[PDB]
């Protein structure tokens, strides 16, 4: 019944002709990650998006000046039940961004309590030139502004300086959504959504993780975090890996066990300068993935601090410094 | 003789490896690579207590025929070189090997049982469980019977041959991401002789994570 | 090669059983959609989505009580430059949905204006009953509350009431995305967001759209919407509609070319009384896609009217009651 | 029992229709079925100007062969006839008005066999490379005696009904052209208890009008 075999060909008679050179791409340079017969570790998720742009990408210029390649509109599912996703084909570290998330719960803005532990994530985001380019120059130095963690806890509360008390103010969405996680499981308004556009202007920057859903299903957690900036070589292995952290927690102190952290990606790019080191990525088979071990102890998301996060059996290639210069 | 065996009589090799107790006389920081997992067996046991997933695959891989792909086969062997109403596989296990497997799932149903041994004797044996004294009687038996695909099932010393004299056409090699204590390994694949070439998806099992990758005999001489 | 044809056999050694499917699905349900080989037309997007959600939805109860099939997590796209897509195995009217776009753009709350136009999508939600039951007591009938519009022109604003006067009061974001799209293409913050956190109780129910993302590349204009709830059987067909129709004006009022509308979908489900419906529409053939046309003479986004829009070559099957009582 | 000529021989037609313009009746709640799209010709050629991607397909369709396949082809059509066991390509049927209202420049059709159903007209009266035949019952026979993958059926209308009531075609390869222009020559209505469609494209915008490909298929009643 190979009828319909030459019926297929047909459909594609207005195929693009790629016998036309595209993006600067040497055939040999993706040698190893083409050998490849089938694909099926989840972690190709990530790299064959990775390939997608460099081969189809759209050269752009962008904010920083670097340029770049970039899509529009993915989405990755990664099943948490199965493995923890932390990327296999590079080495990547946990305690920054765990750190990251703690303090993000607290509701803070303070970037020093951030330094104070040597995470320095948001560290060129809070300097005195970063704040006045964004023509905050009445803002102390390593003061955000109303980021992320002030949204979580005091949604539309009038934002002061780092310091002030907002307890009681504004709206308290992590707490919101948890009670209804608890209370009204099969609610489709459980959303957590850190783009105040009232507060834009007065963050540091505007939020990348724009905003989280859950879903509940038999004892079930699952949650799609949509992401309006992704920096492919060195943000989105990040973010993968705190929202899944985040999914875990959530799913523990609401008693349910977690099913899949599902990212959808807008504006997709890869940088310029991570061209060459992404290269070499791709040629990497990924390993079997880590497990993620929380303290079975911590009942609320108040209260984990960091030595209640395991990764265990975490076997990833060396690492890998994105930059060209660097 | 560019008429090679693995390739006539597709010889396959089917097993699984976990990670190895550095010792505790490791270095500073660790590093990782293929030969990372190599665990295959302790004091006559496997490393772990039981992975049901790894053992529901192995069945299925070493159990599966194709009926409408064998007289291509049949067509290769012979040329080269009613019985059994079900078309079958071979699996070549070493006495070792073949005294792990527990009592009710003698002989691995579904299939040709055959057992490397210099000691044992056919007769207090079934008719039906051949048995051979080196690696070469091997090829002679296969060239009588009637089957779909041979898979070598270990142990190492069983391995370590098939592998040396090269009858191994292509190795499921399943990964344990979990680390126990090993005295016999699985030998460590040279790259320039086979690459992988399928990797699956991952899955979780019995506490620990796992996936199955495909290693194929490199055409390069 | 065929030997790999017996390992992709070995890689689906842990798949599913046949009656480990979890719902009452008889075999020739979808005979006529399951008899065809190649499925390309993109209106499968959406009819794969009901098909998927069916099969393997999760049956579960909502606020409404009539209970859902459901999954959580898809996305369609839809290529604006070769078609309109309006749905074609029922039939769809667009006046009210256009006429509700131009009431958003106007930053409208009044439901009166458009019960006036003869539209009555927002009917059922202004009533004296379903206000009341949102414990809006003092809310006059049919004001809205700071809904879609309201924020799209106004964010951040106190609303009083449906009369008000609220120039200059609040973030235009409609105002400030046209402006990003013609002044900053290349920009990753050119959103429009309707989730207004603070504001969501005021509302006569939170919005189901929650923001549009937006994507310039080559003198083309790109778009992705993300729904929160999605009702498969009735909403989606219009929304996929709407958000089309809006990517048209953006587009040629920044003299753009519209390119693809991405349509990323949360909590999607099936109404239990659809079931019967989307099985009948499931089994029809899609025609070819009809074309919009815009009059070409409006320059900004504003000064559209119901007139300067033609739906052509719209071909399609009998419109369908989707209510199992209706 | 017994073969079908269509099988044996693989004749199909291809097809473009697009919307007839009918003008007055009731118009804005108007019915649509398979049947809307049927308008073929309009005083000798085509109702429209000019709709390139419809000659891109066309043009793919009736060119493409796959040379590994026809090994096979030929076993069956000699099988059939009894008879024993340059480059190839497809053969092409039209009537003569067809014939005629294709442009000088691209006959004979490139790459493929041309064949003219006509009674008027004979060989003496072409200059190209053409078979000539008179009869439908005469296409068999040639076919009979060529080497060739695939026979397409291109219309026109007369040609298409005595195709499809003598039941010669296996498959029609239909283009729906979405808009609306004046016709004077119509395709037959296809009777859904004899062709059913399996394949449906992707939907595409061409010269101001937007248009998609499906396949029908013969039947098992
Ligand atoms: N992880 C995995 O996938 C697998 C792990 N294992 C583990 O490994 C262990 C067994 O390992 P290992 O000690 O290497 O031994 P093996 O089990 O491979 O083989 C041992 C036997 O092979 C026979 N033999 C060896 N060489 C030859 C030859 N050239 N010709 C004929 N017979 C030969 C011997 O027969 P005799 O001495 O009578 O002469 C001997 O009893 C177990 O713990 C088992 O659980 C086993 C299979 C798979
Ligand atoms: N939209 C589409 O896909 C297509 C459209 N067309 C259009 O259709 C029109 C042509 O339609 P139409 O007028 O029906 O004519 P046809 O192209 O079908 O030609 C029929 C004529 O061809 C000859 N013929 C047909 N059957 C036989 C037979 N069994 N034995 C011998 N001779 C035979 C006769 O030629 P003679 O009188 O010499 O004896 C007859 O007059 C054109 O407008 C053309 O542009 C054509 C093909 C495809
Ligand atoms: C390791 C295993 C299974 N998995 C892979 N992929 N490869 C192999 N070569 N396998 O072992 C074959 C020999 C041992 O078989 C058994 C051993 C025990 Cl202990 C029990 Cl309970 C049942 C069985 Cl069938
Ligand atoms: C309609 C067309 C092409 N498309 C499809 N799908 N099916 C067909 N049977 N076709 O016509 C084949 C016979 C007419 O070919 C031509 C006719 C004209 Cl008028 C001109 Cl200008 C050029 C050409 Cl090659
Ligand atoms: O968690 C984060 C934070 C930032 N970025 C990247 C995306 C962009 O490359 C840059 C932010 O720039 P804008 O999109 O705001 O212009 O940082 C991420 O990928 N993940
Ligand atoms: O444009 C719209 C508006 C509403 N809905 C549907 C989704 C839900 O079925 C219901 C809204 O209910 P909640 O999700 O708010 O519970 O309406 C849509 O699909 N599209």
């Amino acid at each position: 019944d190979d009828e319909e075999e030459d019926d297929f060909v047909y459909f594609n008679f207005n195929k693009e002709k790629e016998e036309k050179n595209k993006n600067s791409i040497h055939p040999n340079d993706f040698q190893i990650y083409n050998s490849l017969k089938y694909k099926y570790h989840p972690e190709y998720q990530y790299l064959n998006i990775i390939y997608d742009i460099m081969m189809n990408g759209n050269k752009q210029s962008d904010r920083t000046g670097v340029g770049v390649l970039s899509k529009f509109g993915y989405i990755m599912k990664f099943d948490l039940s199965q493995y923890f996703p932390l990327l296999t084909t590079k080495k990547l570290f946990l305690r920054g961004i765990i750190e990251e998330l703690l303090w993000f719960i607290r509701g803070e803005t303070n970037g020093n309590t951030l330094l104070n532990k040597n995470v320095r994530i948001w560290e060129a985001n809070g300097t005195r030139e970063f704040l006045d380019n964004r023509k905050l120059f009445h803002r102390e130095v390593n003061d955000l502004g109303p980021i992320y963690g002030f949204q979580w806890r005091h949604f539309g509360a009038e934002y002061t300086n780092m310091y002030d008390n907002y307890e009681n103010k504004g709206v308290d969405q992590l707490k919101n959504i948890i009670n209804l996680i608890k209370n009204d499981p099969t609610s489709r308004r459980i959303l957590l959504c850190a783009w105040n556009v009232k507060d834009l202007d007065q963050m540091a920057l505007p939020p990348c993780h724009i905003l989280c859903q859950f879903y509940v299903f038999d004892g079930k957690l699952s949650c799609i975090m949509y992401q309006r900036s992704c920096d492919l070589g060195l943000g989105v292995p990040f973010n993968i890996a705190s929202y899944s952290i985040f999914t875990h927690m959530i799913a523990q102190v609401c008693n349910l066990q977690p099913a899949q952290f599902i990212h959808v990606l807008g504006n997709a790019h890869v940088y310029n300068n991570h061209i060459d080191s992404l290269k070499i990525q791709l040629n990497r088979i990924p390993y079997p993935f880590p497990t993620l071990k929380l303290n079975p102890d911590i009942k609320n998301i108040e209260d984990f601090t960091i030595s209640d996060f395991t990764i265990q059996n975490y076997v990833h290639h060396e690492k890998i410094s994105m930059d060209m210069a660097a | 003789m560019m008429e090679q065996v693995c390739d006539v009589f597709d010889i396959y090799a089917i097993c699984a490896c976990c990670k190895v107790e550095s010792k505790n006389e490791g270095k500073k920081n660790e590093v990782f690579n293929n030969y990372t997992f190599r665990g295959l067996g302790n004091k006559g046991v496997l490393p772990w207590k039981c992975i049901s997933l790894d053992m529901k695959y192995f069945r299925a891989v070493t159990t599966y025929v194709n009926e409408s792909k064998y007289e291509k086969l049949k067509y290769k062997r012979c040329k080269y070189l009613p019985n059994s109403k079900k078309l079958q596989n071979v699996v070549v296990m070493g006495r070792t090997n073949w005294e792990s497997i527990p009592k009710k799932f003698k002989p691995l149903s579904n299939r040709i049982n055959v057992i490397l041994s210099r000691t044992l004797k056919k007769e207090d044996f079934d008719e039906d469980v051949y048995i051979i004294n080196k690696v070469e009687d091997l090829i002679v038996l296969l060239g009588k019977l009637n089957y779909y695909k041979c898979f070598i099932l270990g142990g190492s010393v069983v391995y370590q041959e098939f592998l040396e004299k090269k009858l191994i056409k292509k190795i499921y090699f399943t990964r344990i991401n979990s680390t126990y204590e090993c005295d016999v390994f699985f030998p460590e694949i040279n790259e320039n002789e086979y690459q992988i070439i399928s990797v699956s998806d991952v899955y979780t099992s019995n506490n620990t994570t796992l996936d199955f990758i495909i290693y194929k005999k490199t055409n390069n001489k």
